[PDB]
């Protein structure tokens, strides 16, 4: 239904800004890209890399959590026949304390999201202990996928060259056990996407566009993810959020998860008040600044100019 | 007559519930791999006297009967002669087998029929009518009815794993046989859960005896 | 507007294995992998020592009250028993008993007890039956090395009357060849194939040149026995190997009875099964100086005598026999 | 904290954040990740040296998911631009 449960209205402020913040909504891009991500992972087709852009709050992370709970949800029937077999692995990358990206972090990371034992003490029969640990609990495990999160901090080295060795570290450990790697980032991420023939072929890369203002269809498209917007505000009265669309996309930039959390501020400030309505200075007070949406749209451009490669 | 024996063991332990049917199963092929896979095998109710709460008191005429063709008795005698086995938490101990005819009888009964998908009485009799004519045997049918007049349903309890299913049946009463299709009767049986302790068939005093109460 | 509202909640898969459920090699057949070399191969997968993983998961599980941080830093001795130790671990002991239960809870795996000889408690007497020193067939580990194929120990190599590797005609070999000592078969650090001690290689072409025919009788009933196991799908009854043990001493009686020149090749063996006979059947059997020779004089396989049911036994001991008897 | 030397000293903050945190009742017994860090006789938690920053930054974590406050205060946060690379703010603000 395109309407919130009626009853959250005589229920707590809490549950509906529970509501507002558990649901989600699927807007085209999203969809597309989220068809186009679960074909290449049940067909990886000989590749070891399904590198995912996008601007900071297409959803990203949350494409990332649906794509784990449905492929967990897809192999659940078998779980009970077969153990030690967990089918997706998600973690995200951690920015260095120091100057160079740190691999021993990542390694032990990788570990404690594995659940695997005794990881400090450790042994190398022959960080090489822990790369050697990651590789053989990839390979019992049999993880389907292998997600990376915010792959942009992989490239927080001072060496140009290192940069690709980066992603040459992530190769080795992906080849001794065969086991896809699906990093996402923002568009940092584009000096990783094709460097050398090894990362260019087996490599397949997703994008994930935002909503820009141009063609009528995606400001349609944007028009009507403010209607489902407004008509699943959990609110006494439906505001009228359509005819300031102008003024939604200023300040998001067409990025859905920017459109979120403001109204999520939003309707939070309005419940604390007990209003039954938004007004435009509501959405005026939690506004992004306009030097910030300044600074992501010329990152989201420049990003955008990189990837027009054709 | 003699072509088919009934195996019959003193059995002694702590009492047993009055549905024990896959109890005494499981723990027989537990303690004799054999019996899970022959075919011809059956098992006769086990004799006592009841007590208040749905059990068993074994008694000195209470004893385990195995109905089995004489060419497998080999099969069951080692891991049965003189062996002891536990159901649940219980200990039972059987003794030196003995060996018992298949004798006719005038009338015959049966404590527990099943057939799978036979609830009601009629369908029910209509059912052992009809494996009555596949087994080429003259007789009529009749139920075992309660104080009520009711006809008598008998519930078996199969614990398979962690949930447990119903099977409900009826006891049957059929007279007029002529000893060799009465010997064959006997033998053959009706239900086919002749391992699950239910489609064996006796002398028709015994259905007195479960009838009186 | 769009329909479509998704939902994010948590799955909640059933719970892993807290090891990895490693598969042990060559189950059912003469060459299953012992549980010393599972143990060393499971704590090879997870980069950690057999010592280290043992008071790290197993002592735990194992040694029900202390502290498993305090426990992380002993030796492998305190909970394992290197007072006894030896290759007998593999047998049918009390501390193999409770291993082989933590392993297969661990895990969750339902094949870890036919890596060893539990199955057989109160069936086979444990002592003269394991060697008390480590052994292996340089042989095997460099043809397995050399065709990528996993290191292990079997079973068979931990017997005492086990000195030949059927595959390769070679005797068993005890002693490392680079540092000259003995290895123990629980140790800190002692993977398949290596030398516990100094680390080095015990993989090499060694001919065998000795009288293999002796033992070949025992070797192969052992690995019958081996094999076997995993193939019943029960756990064997007592009373139902001592009645075959009488099955066969009744057939012996009566060939016996048939021809008496008999009697002279089969008294020892007459009088010895008598003896188990007349002794509790609770009683375990010498496997070795009682079981194989027996169906060798019968002329039956360990393999027939533990795996046929009572009426093939039967006629295959009277055609074996030339009995007119039919059970 | 401003750094004596050129660098913002990543460790010093970490456990800093640690002590400061880590200051309930004793009864609270979290058992923190890695073998470095833990309580004392006077509920003080000591940090030895030889604990290694990245492990003390994990153990924050875990501290943090835990006891999940609702903000974290640092104040004079320009103490965070004392640096020598150029880019290596944006790196400063990416570990934050
Ligand atoms: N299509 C959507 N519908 C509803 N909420 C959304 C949608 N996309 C994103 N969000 C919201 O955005 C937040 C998740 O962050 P989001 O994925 O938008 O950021 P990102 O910049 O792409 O990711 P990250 O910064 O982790 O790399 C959540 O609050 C989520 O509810
Ligand atoms: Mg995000």
């Amino acid at each position: 239904s395109t309407g919130f449960p009626l009853e959250l209205l005589t229920r707590p402020a809490t549950e509906r800004l529970a509501y507002f913040e558990n649901y989600t909504v699927a807007h085209p891009r999203l969809k597309e890209v989220y068809e186009i991500l679960m074909r290449t992972i049940a067909e990886p087709a000989g590749a070891s890399f399904i590198f995912v852009y996008g601007a900071s709050g297409v959803g990203k992370t949350t494409l990332r959590l649906r794509v784990e709970q449905k492929l967990t949800e897809l192999a659940l029937p078998k779980l009970e026949s077969d153990r030690a077999r967990v089918p997706v692995v998600g973690i995200e990358a951690i920015a260095p304390e120091s100057r160079y990206f740190n691999w021993k972090e990542y390694y032990t990371r990788a570990l404690i999201t594995l659940e695997e034992p005794l990881i400090d003490h450790k042994f190398d029969y022959g960080a090489p202990a822990l790369r050697r640990a990651l590789e053989n609990a990839l390979i019992h495990r049999h993880p389907d996928v292998f997600f990376v999160d915010e792959a942009q901090h992989f490239g927080k080295v001072a060496s140009g060259y290192k940069l690709q060795d980066q992603l040459d570290c992530l190769k080795s450990l992906a080849n001794m056990t065969g086991i896809l790697h699906c990093l996402l980032g923002t568009y940092e991420l584009l000096t990783f996407r094709n460097l050398s023939g090894q990362l260019s072929r087996r490599s397949v890369d997703i994008h994930f566009r935002r909503y820009c203002a141009d063609s009528p269809e995606d400001v349609q498209a944007f028009k009507s993810v403010l209607l489902t917007f407004q008509q699943h505000l959990p609110l006494a009265e439906t505001p009228n959020l359509v005819d300031h669309w102008e003024y939604f996309y200023e300040r998001t930039l067409g990025c859905i998860g920017t459109l979120k959390d403001w109204l999520k501020r939003v309707l939070s400030d309005a419940l604390d008040r007990e209003a039954t309505t938004i007004t435009l200075k509501d959405l005026q007070k939690r506004a992004l600044s306009v030097a910030q949406c300044q600074k992501m749209f010329k990152e989201i451009q420049e990003g955008e100019r990189q990837l027009s490669e054709t | 007559s003699e072509e088919y024996v009934d195996l019959t063991f003193k059995l002694r332990g702590a009492p047993i519930p009055l549905d024990n049917g896959y109890l005494t199963y499981a723990a027989l092929s537990r303690i004799c791999p054999p019996l899970h896979e022959l075919k011809s095998i059956g098992i006769h109710p086990i004799a006592g006297i009841p007590t208040r709460n749905n059990l068993l008191e074994l008694t000195a005429q209470s004893r385990l009967k195995i109905r089995i063709y004489h060419q497998q008795i080999p099969l069951i005698y080692p891991y049965l002669a003189g062996q002891a086995f536990h159901i649940g938490q219980n200990f039972y101990q059987l003794d030196i087998p003995d060996y018992k005819p298949l004798i006719s009888s005038e009338s015959v009964y049966s404590r527990l029929v099943i057939i799978k998908g036979f609830q009601d009485s009629t369908n029910f009799i209509e059912a052992v009518q009809r494996q009555m004519d596949n087994l080429g045997i003259q007789g009529k049918i009749e139920l075992l009815t309660r104080q009520d007049g009711t006809p008598q349903r008998r519930q078996l309890t199969i614990n398979k794993e962690g949930k447990q299913f119903k099977v409900r049946g009826f006891g049957v009463k059929i007279s007029e046989l002529n000893p060799e299709d009465s010997l064959t009767l006997q033998e053959q049986g009706i239900g086919g859960k002749r391992k699950m302790m239910c489609g064996i068939f006796v002398p028709a005093t015994r259905s007195k005896e479960e009838e009186e109460t | 507007i769009y329909s479509e509202h998704w939902s994010l909640n948590p799955l909640e898969i059933p719970q892993r294995s807290r090891l990895f459920s490693l598969e042990p090699v060559a189950v059912g057949t003469p060459y299953a992998e012992s549980l010393s070399s599972y143990l060393h191969r499971l704590a090879q997968a997870h980069c950690l020592t057999s010592e280290k993983l043992v008071m790290g998961e197993i002592a735990p599980l194992i040694l029900k009250d202390e502290d498993k941080s305090e426990l992380l830093s002993k030796n492998l001795s305190h909970l394992l028993g290197n007072s006894d130790a030896k290759p007998a671990i593999n047998g049918m002991r009390e501390m193999t008993e409770k291993l082989v239960t933590v392993l297969e809870e661990l895990t969750m795996r339902q094949d870890l007890r036919f890596l060893t000889l539990l199955s057989w408690k109160g069936m086979i007497y444990d002592k003269g039956l394991f060697r008390n020193y480590r052994a292996w067939c340089p042989c095997c580990c460099e043809e397995w090395m050399q065709k990528n194929k996993t290191i292990y120990e079997p079973l068979s190599w931990s017997f005492k009357d086990v000195e030949f590797c059927l595959i390769h005609k070679q005797r068993l070999i005890e002693e490392c060849s680079h540092c000259g000592a003995r290895l123990p078969v629980m140790a800190r650090l002692s993977p398949a194939g290596f030398c516990s001690r100094c680390y080095g290689w015990l993989g090499q072409e060694i001919k065998g040149e000795e009288e293999i025919e002796k033992y070949r009788v025992n070797i192969q009933g052992i690995s019958e026995l081996i094999a076997l196991t995993p193939q019943l799908g029960y756990k064997p009854i007592p009373i139902e190997l001592t009645r075959k043990l009488q099955l066969i001493l009744l057939v012996f009686e009566q060939a016996i009875g048939k021809d008496v020149k008999l009697l002279g090749d089969l008294g020892g063996i007459m009088e010895s099964l008598r003896i188990a006979s007349t002794t509790n059947q609770s009683q375990p059997y010498h496997l070795v100086k009682l079981i194989i020779p027996v169906c060798e004089k019968a002329k039956i396989s360990v393999f027939q005598l533990f795996g046929s049911d009572f009426k093939e036994l039967g006629k295959i001991l009277f055609g074996n026999f030339s009995l007119e008897l039919k059970l | 904290i401003a750094p004596e030397s050129r660098y913002f000293n990543w460790k010093e903050y970490y456990t800093r954040a640690l002590i400061t945190l880590e200051e309930p009742l004793i009864d609270h017994k979290f058992d923190y990740g890695v073998r470095g860090i833990s309580r004392d006789n006077f509920g003080k938690i000591n940090v030895e040296s030889k604990v290694v920053a990245p492990a003390l930054r994990r153990a924050l974590e875990n501290a943090l998911i835990h006891r999940h406050p609702d903000v974290f205060f640092v104040d004079e946060a320009q103490h965070f631009g004392k640096v020598a690379s150029g880019y290596k703010l944006q790196d400063q603000l990416d570990c934050l």
